[PDB]
């Protein structure tokens, strides 16, 4: 009942969907931190010191509003952001309006769900956390490979997903009130460097973006320069 | 809706023994106002081919650009091999003839040296068909133009004196001067007399060394 | 395996075995090093043949004047990819009037690559490539696998016995990168580098490509007699 | 355009002028309406010249296609129908075409074939096809025998291009003689109408109402 | 497509030995009637490149919207999308070229006239121009439509040549660029008092001038002329 | 995401059986029994009635279908599928027949049809026979009252006193233990209403069986339809006088 | 449908068309004799065919297949004519069929014609005769004797019993020849002859003459041994 | 996986060079009765097994003969419809990839060429005509 | 398996590699280039002697400059043959000139690894590799006489000289040992047919070996029995001699 994409096994499952998932826990690290205005952190392993630093960029953008990270096959996330930019776009010039977060999540969700309904195809090996602001506030999303997706305060995924996802609930549960844009880069910060312990044996790169009113104008634009700096230097004094 | 134009140009193809001269105006316009005093009609193509389109400008360009693209994967498909002048010519006979039921309105000379190294000159008109010339004058001077390099190098209507009309007068060698005083006369008489014709004339020659460019200038400056 | 007979099906593991397969086609293939400076970038390829009465097959394609990439593998495939390359380089150039960034075209062959292990009915490639090229940005060197994963790297090495090329780009990491000025000396380096990846072989005119970009240079090629002085 | 083709003897005469005009102007003098299909077969440029010349050299690829496929050469009904189907496909279309389709074949001995653009095939011993079709078929046809020399037919071919380039605008600038054999053709140059004209004034006391 | 129905008027442009200035009105006109006012015909590109659009207005805003998409796209995995890797006038120009070229050959066009200008990254003033049927040229001075036959004479008396753009300041081509407007305004019935400029400069950079108006014309004269005799 | 399920995926056996027509075969006889008797006058079909849930509302769902004004149908097997194919004969019955001629098709044309879609999914690629036998009542000018039998082999039979299902063995027996040749459409209803409550278990009432009737007219409910379908109340009135 | 159905194996084989090879040889023989003047083709228990005025076609196999296979030919040989105004030639219609079996030997969804053909005729404006076969992988090729259908033999009786730089220059012992080929392996007398001759001389024997035949085969062999 | 359901591959060869699918269809057909249509006014035909397959191919004759008397204006011939209908159930058996017909047909036609005739055919696509059954 | 193309776990293509094996058991086939010419000879096999050895060609001109040699599946080349005729008149109609050898191969390899996945972004035709492996000579003005070998996996190489088929080992072997850069069109054609000699089991005759040549002033030709008979005889002279 595990070599095809569409069949049900005896108690209900869907055992290709459960081996996309077994893929995506090889993935890196990746984070997302909702605030009042949203923040998403991403560990890149330094296979060598050949690599060029800064020059793998792994956070997409979509539309201007949309930041999205994906931990997983690589390949498969960059699909599905052209596919999630090719709606983006069709949302647009039918209705002129910047596409709402709710809605970009449910098409992602039609999309990954329908590449589970035929054993013609195999389903989607990332797991993709995903977000921005628009009309309503900040959002955002985790979506899977089964398709499912939900909004979320914090979400985090890879092979060091659960000492993120307790560094999140315990943010969580000290701010009841909500967190800042700039405090919120710096809990990224220090969370991925708390989930890179998984590893330790390997350099990594830390990568961050962040997207809502004030300092950004509700864009999604990268975070370089000297506050990425001092987010680093809060992660390690921590 | 007219899906055509005229930009009113005048463009001469001479060969040589060996070299070639491709020459024209620089003055675009339409219906008697000037769109651009110098807008070049005359373009090196590469393979020491240099091609000219005169009419419509959109199919001219279109015409010219996809020939360099043609040139482009014809050194990609065949280990970078020269692509000759004959080839050239029965390429741009198939890319016009490909849109004959909705054809460029252009009328194309090119030029450049034959395998054997003399120049050559082919002549196209907006179907497809091409014919390797000696010298010919395309756009709206071409009937102003023609008559006189016929009586100036070929010495139609010519005799030696003395003769009473019976010996003609023998066929002379040009040098790549001549051809270009030559040039420069029929585009003087053609500006004088032809309103759309004359602001700079611009001259390409093409030789074994390569393609060099010449440029002089017109009334209306 | 159960889980091995198409690229559609994943192992309880989550992994796909066609993918894994294609690349150890690469492994089966010649050693070719790649590397660059601030101002240019140079392939070095050691070709293969048959027997003694064949020639050498050719292992560095052009793909545009300021772009080329150098195979290992199956070489079917890299006509395939450099035929693509070339039309996007060509559409690029005639819609926009704009050269083609490197990270463009890596961008392209991932989706493409990844394009082919999805879907039932077709297979994954079975070619690794290093692709340099020169742009706005400078000089730019990439690493492509089958899988659809591109990086970007000073140097790299694919193919067979690759380590050695490998470790001695990385322990010469701070040297060639300097190397500005002389094209030659970074030809050099390179050919040092691939050097190390011989098994009991000498390098001969006959089975060694150099091919160099640069800021003023296009896309050049040397092979045979050209690469005399460079042995 | 005259563009005449007669079957002898010696096997086939084909003589064309070389007159392009656009509008009362002469565009070219210098124009070739012989289409060298192979080394075997030509045919007559009249109509459009670049429908001519376009699906003449496409129909030459063909030729060569069937030779290389059957081994043989191909005969000349074959390749002249193959013509005419092409060109009754694009019926109403608005292409212009006339030629004749000229070989000798060892089976068929010497062979002309008329096609035109309307999708007519017909095979003849004399043809003249152009503006000034009818003074040239007029002299043909005072002077025609299945008896004549190779050079008398050559004279013949000169006399009709010269009749008719005297007698129409639009024909005359030079005239192009080719002789096919069974083993090809054979061109016989290029000669200049003007002198022709004087020439033929000279030897035969033709053409006393014009002053020389 | 087949004809206009809402239509813009002439856009005029010039080069100064820094950079280039375009303007044009704020007119939407039905025909004979002044239907709509306050329309922006100089859409910015970048923070280097103005298209400038005079004809059938709806097929400007479906162009201004295809400059939007290809500003978002030129963004998409570009991290020197707005330092090295950005749009320039000569790639948003060949663009429109080609999308013009490809709508007059399926007989469906874009009853506009376009003019592309701004500075290049190497610091040359870029301006060309396009229209229907895929026609492209350049030159010093450019205008659309009935500008081309009156505002281009008065221009090219300043710029005549290539030799005289490093000669013209920026003040001599704005003060130009007014004096050809107030003339289109005198001799044209399409005309609107109101109109936008915009200027690009190598140093400056992009300034935009909005509700600029017509003024110090003259009308004193016409109480002179009386009866037709 | 492509279908690439062109092959037949029923063929035959080495010893000449069709292995998935016989299994829906056996789907259908695992069903409700459902009889049709032929009258002089009218054609009757009965079937019995189940309920999924004691909440459910029985009258919501129909076992027994008008195809036409004159042609009734009902079903033994998966519901579903007789309700999909229930729709098609519908379709099949304007766009083909009524369509071109302007009349209503007979009755035998329609089982016809309907065989003929019954087949076609039996040897086209990617598809499983229907799980379902037909039942067809129907009356037209020339050719009377007929009624018709359709399997999911496609093969239709034309029966005077037919039944399916679970007990269709013993209402078959009693059906052909009398069966004259005066049979009214009264009489047949009472043999019916008989033979099913001898096959039924228990709780034989007006709102566990299901009954209707072809034949005679009626213009009151034209709006006549040669279709009746009886309703509770007329049912438990035939059932105090049984 | 597309799978391929035929495919190469391990050693180098494709399993369908040898098995269609051994469909092949299942049916009747069928016996094509090339004399100097005249073809003689023989089949066993119409299996003769005309395609055109000047050819013939046998086949050994699978009927039907064979049917579509001279429709096929019947439909290219009156096309040629209409394009070329010549009739095809015995190669050139060879070639055709042979194209064709290869053509479906290298597609999805469809499996090798399991039919040998032999085709007989002579050229037009030509006196030679041509006699051809075609396996169903698509190869053809010329002879004089091939017998293709399997009967249990007289490959080796015609090797014997032909040339010795000598064809049978009259038709009558080129019949003969056909007849005891056929009869070697036929205890009965299911015996059918169709003789070609040049300019469409294409006749078949009546069974009464077969019968001669036979009767004239059977006192020679009890006569002189 | 995209579908490998394909059940036998029904239209291959076996090892022995014989179609299994023809064979089992054959076998059904001996299992079933032992052997009433009108295709036109003049031929006849009668049915062995799958009536609606059956009925299918004999609407696909009445189809077939109807459109050769428009053409010609003449009855078809018995022997041009059989052989159409012989090549309509053999190319089930060569390319599709469905299950070939599992109906014998006996056609009895009377044409102007030949004077009463009979045939039969079977889901391989040979007929034979028959002097009786 | 059970996949056209599916790699194997050492990272080959299961169908690629069986056609190979289907070449090696193909008839020899050999080609030796000189700097005066490139001669091809190819042995030919008859299952009994009724068969008329000059209807078997092996040897197919491309065209008047090229010609090509055949080994293994003799009938899946005459589409790959159709396709280089196509190829060489298509350029010499769009460029007025002969095309070059290596670009002709280079298109014959594309035919060949294409159907499996588009050389070009263009569909699939043959549902399996080819199964005959080629030997295209031909001479042009570029680099002058060459030899190729074309192979289905679409990869080429150039050889100087290249025997394939059964008795390919032996035969590459002693083209090793033989060739060099210095020989004549006589020597090769004399190297030929000893080395068809040798391989082949049955003895060497005019009846069963045929060679062809390919020079620029001749263009393309195929000897005849009487001058291959002359060389055998040659050949035996020289070898009973020196």
């Amino acid at each position: 009942y595990d070599l095809s994409n569409s069949v049900f096994s005896p108690d209900g499952r869907n055992f290709q969907v459960e081996y996309a998932v077994k893929a995506v826990e090889n993935g890196t690290t990746s984070i997302g931190i909702k605030c009042n205005d949203v923040v998403f952190a991403v560990e890149k392993l330094i296979t060598s010191k050949l690599l060029v630093p800064q020059k793998n960029v792994k956070i997409q953008v979509v539309d201007r509003h949309i930041g999205c990270v994906y931990s997983g096959l690589i390949p498969d996330g960059r699909h599905l952001v052209n596919r999630g930019r090719e709606e983006a776009a069709s949302f647009k010039k039918l209705y002129k309006t910047p596409i709402p977060i709710p809605a970009f999540a449910d098409r992602l969700g039609q999309y990954v769900q329908a590449h589970t309904l035929y054993n013609s195809v195999r389903p989607f090996g990332v797991s993709t956390i995903f977000g921005g602001v628009d009309k309503n506030g900040a959002h955002l999303y985790m979506l899977e490979p089964s398709g499912s997706y939900w909004g979320y305060k914090g979400a985090a995924t890879g092979k060091g997903r659960q000492s993120a996802k307790a560094e999140l609930e315990k943010l969580v549960d000290h701010h009841p009130e909500g967190l800042s844009a700039r405090e919120a880069v710096k809990q990224a910060a220090k969370i991925i460097y708390l989930a890179h312990e998984d590893n330790k044996e390997k350099d990594f790169e830390l990568e961050i973006s962040w997207c809502s009113l004030s300092e950004t104008n509700g864009l999604h634009k990268f975070v370089k320069g000297d506050l990425l700096q001092e987010a680093i230097d809060f992660a390690q004094k921590e | 809706f007219n899906p055509y134009g005229d930009n009113g140009g005048t463009i001469l193809g001479i060969a040589g023994e060996d070299f070639a001269v491709l020459a024209g105006d620089t003055r675009n316009i339409t219906d008697y106002s000037i769109n651009s005093r110098y807008e070049p009609k005359v373009f090196d193509c590469g393979d020491n081919i240099v091609m000219s389109a005169n009419g419509f400008a959109a199919d001219g360009d279109a015409l010219v650009k996809r020939f360099k693209n043609s040139v482009k994967w014809y050194h990609f498909d065949h280990n970078d091999k020269k692509l000759s002048i004959n080839s050239a010519a029965r390429n741009i006979q198939h890319l016009l003839y490909g849109k004959r039921f909705f054809p460029y309105y252009v009328h194309t000379i090119i030029a450049g040296l034959d395998e054997d190294g003399k120049g050559a000159v082919y002549s196209f008109d907006p179907v497809g068909s091409y014919e390797r010339e000696q010298c010919r004058a395309g756009g709206a001077a071409a009937s102003l133009i023609m008559p006189f390099l016929d009586n100036q190098v070929n010495f139609k209507n010519q005799y030696e004196p003395g003769t009473n009309g019976k010996v003609k007068k023998p066929l002379k060698y040009l040098s790549v001067e001549e051809v270009i005083k030559l040039v420069r006369d029929s585009f003087t008489s053609a500006t004088e007399r032809h309103i759309q014709v004359g602001d700079g004339l611009e001259i390409l020659i093409v030789t074994k060394d390569g393609v060099r460019k010449e440029f002089y200038e017109l009334k209306r400056d | 395996n159960n889980y091995d007979g198409d690229t559609v099906t994943f192992s309880p593991t989550g992994r796909l075995f066609q993918v894994e397969y294609a690349l150890e086609a690469i492994k089966q293939g010649s050693v070719t090093v790649g590397l660059r400076s601030n101002t240019h970038a140079v392939l070095v390829a050691l070709k293969r043949n048959a027997d003694e009465l064949s020639s050498y097959q050719k292992k560095i394609i052009k793909c545009d004047e300021h772009m080329g990439l150098s195979l290992a593998g199956l070489a079917p495939d890299a006509r395939v990819l450099s035929n693509y390359l070339r039309q996007q380089c060509n559409y690029s150039s005639l819609v926009f009037n704009r050269k083609l960034a490197v990270e463009r075209a890596g961008h392209l062959l991932c989706d493409k690559a990844q394009k082919n292990t999805q879907s039932y009915g077709g297979r994954p490639y079975g070619v690794g490539l290093l692709i340099i090229g020169y742009d706005k940005s400078g000089a730019h060197l990439l690493e492509f696998q089958p899988s659809g994963n591109v990086t970007e790297l000073y140097g790299t090495a694919i193919g067979a016995r690759s380590q050695g090329a490998k470790t001695y780009l990385e322990r010469t990491l701070d040297t060639f990168i300097k190397i500005d000025g002389n094209p030659d000396e970074l030809i050099k380096a390179g050919v040092e580098a691939i050097s190390q990846s011989l098994r009991d072989e000498s390098l001969t005119v006959d089975n060694l490509s150099i091919a160099i970009v640069g800021k003023d240079t296009p896309f050049t090629i040397y092979d045979g007699e050209a690469v005399a002085k460079y042995i | 355009t005259t563009t005449l083709a007669f079957r002898f003897q010696g096997g086939i005469i084909v003589a064309v002028d070389s007159r392009a005009t656009a509008g009362n102007w002469v565009a070219s003098q210098t124009v070739k309406k012989v289409i060298e299909i192979n080394p075997f077969l030509l045919g007559t440029m009249a109509g459009g010249a670049a429908d001519c010349q376009f699906w003449e050299t496409w129909l030459g690829s063909q030729c060569r296609l069937h030779e290389l496929r059957e081994k043989e050469r191909i005969s000349v009904a074959a390749a002249s129908k193959i013509l005419s189907n092409l060109v009754y496909q694009y019926k109403g279309a608005g292409l212009s075409m006339g030629t004749m389709i000229c070989g000798y074949t060892r089976k068929e001995g010497p062979t002309i074939y008329y096609v035109d653009s309307d999708g007519t095939r017909l095979k003849g011993d004399i043809f003249c096809v152009g503006s000034g079709q009818t003074f040239a078929y007029g002299v043909l046809d005072s002077n025609y025998k299945w008896d004549l020399s190779v050079e008398d037919a050559l004279y013949l071919g000169k006399r009709s291009i010269l009749a008719a380039a005297h007698r129409d605008a639009y024909s005359g600038g030079s005239v192009n003689l080719y002789h096919v054999t069974e083993d090809g053709w054979i061109y016989h140059g290029n000669h200049d109408v003007g002198e022709l004209f004087w020439k033929v004034k000279e030897e035969e006391g033709s053409f006393n109402n014009v002053i020389g | 497509t087949q004809q206009p129905i809402v239509t813009g008027t002439s856009v005029i442009s010039m080069k100064y030995d820094n950079g280039v200035i375009i303007a044009a009105d704020n007119l939407g006109s039905y025909g004979s009637l002044l239907r709509f006012n306050g329309v922006e015909r100089l859409i910015p590109v970048g923070d280097n490149t103005v298209v400038g659009i005079s004809g059938d207005i709806s097929d400007m805003q479906h162009i201004e919207r295809l400059l939007k998409d290809l500003v978002t796209e030129n963004a998409y995995d570009n991290p020197l999308a707005d330092a090295e890797e950005a749009l320039e006038p000569s790639y948003i120009f060949e663009y429109l070229a080609t999308v013009m070229y490809q709508r007059r050959s399926k007989m469906n066009p874009l009853w506009n006239a376009i003019i592309v200008a701004g500075v290049q990254s190497n610091g040359d003033q870029f301006l060309r121009y396009v229209n229907l049927l895929g026609v492209t040229y350049s030159s010093p001075t450019l205008a659309t439509g009935f500008g081309a036959h009156m505002a281009n004479p008065l221009l090219r008396k300043v710029v005549d040549r290539e030799s005289d753009i490093p000669k013209t300041t920026v003040q001599v081509a704005e003060e130009a660029i007014v004096n050809a407007m107030r003339v289109l305004y005198y001799r044209d019935a399409r005309s609107s008092r109101n109109f936008s400029l915009a200027i690009i400069d190598k140093n400056t950079g992009l300034t935009f001038k909005k509700n600029l108006q017509v003024e110090n014309m003259k009308w004193d004269f016409a109480k002179d002329i009386k009866g037709y005799g | 995401m492509t279908d690439r399920y062109s092959f037949s995926l029923t063929t035959f056996s080495p010893s000449g059986k069709l292995g998935q027509i016989d299994y829906a075969l056996t789907a259908v006889k695992q069903g409700v029994t459902s009889l049709g008797i032929k009258a002089t006058n009218g054609v009757v079909i009965a079937t019995e009635k189940k309920s999924s849930s004691p909440l459910a509302m029985s009258e919501t769902l129909s076992k027994v279908s008008l195809l036409t004004p004159d042609i009734g149908a009902v079903y033994s097997g998966m519901g579903p599928d007789y309700r999909v194919l229930v729709d098609k004969s519908r379709k099949v019955a304007h766009t083909s027949y009524k369509r071109i001629y302007g009349e209503y098709p007979p009755t035998k044309l329609l089982v016809s049809e309907v065989a003929k879609i019954m087949q076609e999914a039996t040897q086209s690629g990617g598809v499983r026979p229907f799980g379902v036998s037909l039942l067809i009542a129907g009356h037209d000018e020339f050719n009377g009252f007929s009624l018709y039998q359709v399997d999911p082999s496609g093969s239709y039979f034309p029966w005077k006193a037919t039944a399916i299902g679970k007990g269709s063995v013993a209402a078959k027996t009693f059906l052909e233990k009398r069966w004259n040749d005066e049979l009214e459409l009264e009489d047949a209803i009472h043999i019916a209403l008989l033979t099913l409550k001898e096959s039924v278990e228990g709780e034989f009432n007006g709102d566990t069986i299901e009954l209707a009737i072809i034949g005679d007219e009626n213009p009151d409910l034209l709006g006549g339809p040669r279709f009746r379908k009886l309703t509770s109340q007329e049912i438990n009135d035939r059932l105090e006088a049984l | 449908y597309d799978r391929a159905l035929s495919i190469f194996s391990p050693d180098g084989h494709i399993f369908q068309v040898e098995y269609a090879l051994e469909a092949v040889k299942r049916g009747t023989c069928a016996v094509g004799v090339k004399g100097k003047n005249c073809v003689v083709l023989g089949c066993e228990r119409s299996k003769v065919s005309k395609i055109d005025s000047h050819v013939v076609l046998s086949f050994s196999g699978l009927n039907a297949d064979s049917r579509i296979l001279i429709e096929k030919a019947r439909v290219e040989a009156q096309s040629h004519r209409l394009t070329l105004e010549d009739p095809v030639t015995v190669e050139y219609l060879t070639r055709y069929v042979a194209g064709v079996q290869q053509r479906y030997t290298q597609s999805g969804g469809v499996r090798p014609f399991g039919v040998s053909t032999l085709i007989a005729g002579f050229d037009p404006r030509d006196d030679e005769p041509k006699l051809y076969q075609t396996e169903p992988s698509g190869i053809y090729s010329s002879w004089s004797a091939q017998t293709i259908g399997r009967n249990s033999t007289v490959r080796e009786f015609l090797e014997k019993n032909y040339d010795r730089k000598e064809p049978p220059a009259t038709v009558e012992e080129c019949v003969k020849l056909t007849v005891r080929s056929l009869l070697e392996v036929v205890q009965t007398g299911n015996i059918e002859i169709t003789v070609v001759k040049p300019d469409s001389d294409i006749v078949a024997l009546s069974s009464e003459e077969i019968n001669q035949y036979v009767t004239q085969i059977e006192q020679e062999k009890q006569e002189q041994q | 996986m995209g579908s490998r359901r394909y059940d036998s591959r029904t239209t291959i060869f076996s090892p022995e060079g014989r179609l299994y699918q023809v064979e089992y269809a054959l076998e059904s057909i001996s299992h079933a009765g032992t052997a009433l249509y009108k295709l036109n006014d003049k031929i006849a035909v009668a049915v062995a097994g799958l009536t609606a397959d059956a009925e299918i191919l004999i609407n696909t004759a009445r189809i077939h003969a109807q459109n050769y008397l428009k053409t010609y204006n003449e009855d078809i011939p018995v022997e041009i419809l059989v052989r159409r209908l012989s090549d309509i159930k053999q190319g089930y058996t060569q390319h599709g990839g469905l299950r070939p017909f599992g109906v014998s047909f006996i056609y009895a036609g009377y044409d102007d060429r030949y004077g009463y005739q009979l045939y039969t055919s079977n889901p391989s696509g040979n007929y034979t005509g028959w002097k009786a059954i | 398996d059970r996949g056209v193309s599916t790699f194997s776990p050492e990272g080959r293509l299961f169908q690629v590699e069986y056609s190979l094996e289907a070449i090696k058991l193909g008839s020899t086939a050999i080609g030796i280039a000189t700097k005066e010419g490139v001669v091809l000879g190819v042995e030919k096999r008859a299952t009994s002697p009724l068969l008329e050895s000059d209807s078997i060609e092996k040897i197919v001109e491309i065209d008047r400059h090229i010609g090509c040699a055949m080994s293994g599946l003799t009938a899946d080349a005459r589409s790959m043959i159709e396709h280089a005729r196509t190829a060489a008149v298509t350029h010499n109609l769009y460029y007025d000139e002969d095309i070059n050898v290596e670009s002709l191969t280079q298109s014959v390899c594309d035919l060949a690894l294409r159907f499996g996945e588009g050389a070009s972004g263009e569909e699939r035709l043959m549902s399996r590799p080819f199964g005959v492996a080629l030997l295209i000579a031909g001479h042009d003005a570029d680099d002058g006489y060459q030899l190729f070998h074309a192979e289905p996996s679409g990869t080429f190489y150039r050889y100087n000289a290249k025997a394939i088929g059964s008795g390919s080992e032996g035969a590459q072997a002693e083209l090793l040992n033989e060739w060099h850069s210095s020989l004549t069109l006589k020597e090769a054609e004399l190297l030929v047919l000893k080395i068809l000699k040798q391989v082949m089991e049955e003895k060497l005759d005019e009846n069963n070996a045929q060679l062809s040549c390919i020079t620029k002033q001749d263009g393309f030709k195929i000897y005849d029995n009487e001058k291959t008979a002359e060389l055998i005889k040659e050949l035996k002279e020289k070898e009973a001699a020196e």
